[PDB]
């Protein structure tokens, strides 16, 4: 589709 | 010889210590399962470890900036593909902070 | 033309937005300045910014993979010199990031 694979803005980290 | 070394960067890689950022790169990017549409137009030439694994089984890299390329571009790979606010590109520089330090520090 | 976007990588890595850690890279290494007798026996090969930069306003690189190895080459002294705990080595992790994902994100 776009521009991922869905984890935009997941996680921890990262400043 | 440099190989003896790059065997032991590529298990450190696969070591447990790192899976909860490795995984991502543990098989080949699957494209249809996850229904990246464009990815396989915007990466032509893909890798990951298992792919760097078996290239090294069948002794296809012959000294350790062959091996260091296919490395580098599985993580290029991911940064191009992805944006740079995916958690998939912060656990590819966690990952490539291990490789480029243990590829560093290789006697020659 | 690559090229082109190998510039604007340039200019991205001496920008003052990543100055903060990106101020160790700018010029060759002062050995003699930082008092370092040892930085040429162990570093035969120095780079740096300033080094890549006049390489791309003469046009020496033939393409973006030999502008690339260059910078890597600058990361790499960086990551042999430096014992990996400095606060150097971390600089470099955090501008290698930066660099890998603008070259990544070079059209190709």
């Amino acid at each position: 589709s776009g521009r991922g694979k869905g984890g935009k803005g997941l996680g921890k980290g990262g400043a | 010889e440099q190989l003896k070394h790059c065997n032991g960067i590529l298990k450190e890689l696969l070591s447990k210590k790192h899976a909860a950022y490795a995984w991502p790169f543990y098989k080949p990017v699957d494209a249809s399962a996850l229904g990246l549409h464009d990815y396989h137009d915007i990466i032509k030439h893909p890798m990951d470890l298992s792919t760097v694994k078996r290239k090294m089984e069948n002794r296809d890299y012959r000294d350790a900036q062959e091996f260091a390329a296919d490395v580098r571009l599985m993580f290029s790979n991911c940064y191009k593909y992805n944006p740079p606010d995916h958690d998939v590109v912060a656990m590819a520089r966690k990952l490539q902070d291990v490789f480029e330090f243990r590829y560093a520090k290789m006697p020659d």
